[PDB]
């Protein structure tokens, strides 16, 4: 995050790390959506030009932190993986259409104070919420500079859904509708960002009626970080919704 | 820089 | 895990439970036309 603030203890109560256990390290965000069920961005998993190609025995799931680099202990909870889920047409060759992975974990996380699921957004949510101006939030312990540091506690920042024609133009990359982008104008005066080590995180929403926090979006990609003229992409989690639907009630809780 | 944690998880 | 997510889905334990607020969700409401 770029331009944001350190989060409050528990302030984001559904956020994760996806964590390499060797090297160990920090190699996305993601979010719990039930008490076994966390939702990344596909491209933390495979990435074929990047050589990048996560298996599940890869991996560790990190959940409840509030600190980047310490191990909380007796806070957070800590995961492996029993399965992984990507979407059958996500474009990893094009612009990382459906950029959208589920992970099933071995046994089930049991919420507490900092560990809690965020929900998945119903069609009118998504409806009422999903415009232009209205404000989200992105949560993450990724590059505080797009370059340069690294925040030692877990960075907020909210921004505005950019309309469509605009995320259009910021770009020569091909735009879908499984696509949003996010980010202030330059005309605007307000800057942030996701950074390095932000992708897979959610992109939340609270709803005004139920107030509940929703997960709209997923952080999927930018040109740089914080730049003029550019905005931050991420997966339209409604749209992918069926899919998600699917491979739940397959294998999973 | 990252703590280490229980390979109880490794 | 779904269909609007959860149960207790999107409900913290630290403020919606408790009735508290976070430091900037009001300018996140105040986007929507302000909240509820």
């Amino acid at each position: 995050i770029v331009e944001g603030s350190d989060a409050e203890i528990g302030m984001s109560p559904w956020q994760v790390m996806l964590f390499r256990k060797s090297p160990q390290e920090l190699l996305c965000g993601a979010s719990l959506i039930s008490d076994r069920w966390v939702l990344t961005a596909a491209h933390c998993l495979l990435y074929p030009p990047w050589d990048k190609n996560f298996t599940e025995n890869d991996l560790l799931v990190r959940i409840g932190k509030h600190s980047r680099t310490r191990y909380e202990r007796n806070i957070e909870k800590i995961s492996m993986l029993e399965k992984i889920y990507i979407h059958p047409r996500y474009n990893w060759r094009e612009n990382l259409d459906r950029d959208i992975a589920l992970m099933k974990l071995k046994k089930p996380v049991a919420f507490s104070d900092y560990i809690h699921p965020v929900c998945l957004p119903d069609r009118e949510t998504a409806a009422s919420l999903l415009q232009a101006g209205y404000k989200g939030r992105v949560t993450g312990w990724g590059n505080l500079k797009e370059t340069w540091g690294q925040p030692s506690v877990l960075q907020v920042v909210n921004l505005p859904i950019v309309e469509r024609p605009v995320c259009k133009d910021s770009t020569r990359i091909r735009i879908t509708d499984n696509m949003f982008c996010a980010g202030y104008k330059p005309d605007e005066g307000k800057r942030g960002d996701a950074c390095e080590g932000d992708s897979g995180g959610p992109f939340v929403m609270k709803s005004p009626f139920n107030n509940r926090w929703y997960q709209m979006g997923i952080v999927s990609w930018g040109e740089g970080c914080d730049r003029d003229g550019k905005y931050g992409f991420y997966t339209h989690v409604f749209r992918l919704k069926k899919w998600i639907q699917k491979v739940i009630d397959q294998f999973g809780e | 820089d990252f703590e280490e944690i229980p390979e109880e998880y490794l | 895990t779904f269909g609007s997510g959860e149960a207790d889905c999107g409900l913290r334990p630290l403020f919606e439970k408790k009735s508290l607020e976070d430091k900037t969700e009001r300018e996140l409401l105040e986007s929507y036309i302000d909240g509820r």
